[PDB]
C-alpha cells in the first residue's frame, strides 16, 4: 500500500536490534578508522546512520557536538584503502574459497558468478559439479532447480561424451 | 509411483535427467542386479496379460 518495504518487531526487540547494530557498527568503525572505543560510543550515540558513507552528508553538524574531528577525513581515505583490501578479500572470495577449475569455468551455459556459486559448495571441477544433485545445488538461491538440472546434465554429458570432440 | 513405470522407461532416458543422483545410479544398479526392474522393457501402458483387471 505504501509501496515500500516494511519490518515488524517488538519494542524490546527494537532496542535489542538497535544495540546489536550499535555494537556491529562500533566494531566496524573501530576496525576501519583506528580510533578509541569510549569516544566511539559517545560519537555513535548522536550519530544518525552511525558510520557508513556519511561523509557525503553534512559533517558540520557533528562539529556542534563536543570534540574536534579534523584528521578523521584522512581516516576516510584509509577506509578506502581498507575497501581495496576488502576488494582483495573479494578476490579471495573468488579464489581462496574453492575457485573453479578450467573445466567448470569453460562450461557452456554458466557464467563466472554461477561457477563461483556452484564451486562454493566444495566442488572444483566439472566432474565434481556433475556429482552434485539438483537438491544439493538448490541450497544456493542464485541457481534454480531447472538451471541446476541443466548444468548437472551438461556436466554429465561432458564427462560421459568426453571421448568425442 | 510403481516400478512398472520405471521399467517402462529406459535407463538412458533416466540418465538424461539430473533428478537422479550419483548414489541413486548405484542404488538403481543394485536394484537392477536382481533383474526384476529396469531391464529395458516396454509395456502397453500399465498392464500385462497376467495383470488383468479381475
Amino acid at each position: 500500500l505504501s509501496g515500500w518495504e516494511l519490518n515488524v518487531m517488538t519494542v524490546d526487540d527494537l532496542q535489542a536490534k538497535h544495540q546489536a547494530e550499535a555494537h556491529a557498527a562500533i566494531d566496524t568503525f573501530t576496525k576501519y578508522l583506528d580510533i578509541d572505543e569510549d569516544f566511539a560510543t559517545v560519537l555513535v550515540e548522536e550519530g544518525f546512520s552511525t558510520l557508513e558513507e556519511l561523509a557525503y552528508v553534512p559533517m558540520k553538524e557533528l562539529l556542534e557536538i563536543e570534540g574536534l574531528d579534523e584528521p578523521t577525513v584522512e581516516a576516510l581515505r584509509e577506509r578506502a584503502k581498507n575497501a581495496l583490501a576488502t576488494i582483495a578479500q573479494a578476490q579471495e572470495e573468488s579464489l581462496g574459497d574453492n575457485k573453479p577449475a578450467d573445466d567448470l569455468l569453460n562450461l557452456e551455459g554458466v557464467d563466472r558468478d554461477l561457477a563461483f556459486k556452484l564451486a562454493a559448495r566444495g566442488v572444483c571441477t566439472l566432474e565434481d559439479l556433475a556429482e552434485q544433485g539438483i537438491d544439493d545445488l538448490a541450497d544456493i538461491e542464485g541457481l534454480t532447480d531447472e538451471k541446476a538440472g541443466a548444468l548437472i546434465m551438461a556436466a554429465r554429458n561432458i564427462c560421459w561424451f568426453g571421448d568425442e570432440a | 509411483h510403481y516400478i512398472g513405470d520405471l521399467v517402462q522407461r529406459t535407463e538412458v532416458e533416466l540418465l538424461k535427467t539430473p533428478n537422479l543422483g550419483k548414489k541413486s545410479l548405484t542404488e538403481i544398479k543394485d536394484v537392477l542386479a536382481s533383474r526384476g526392474l529396469s531391464l529395458g522393457m516396454r509395456l502397453e501402458n500399465w498392464p500385462p496379460a497376467s495383470i488383468a483387471d479381475e
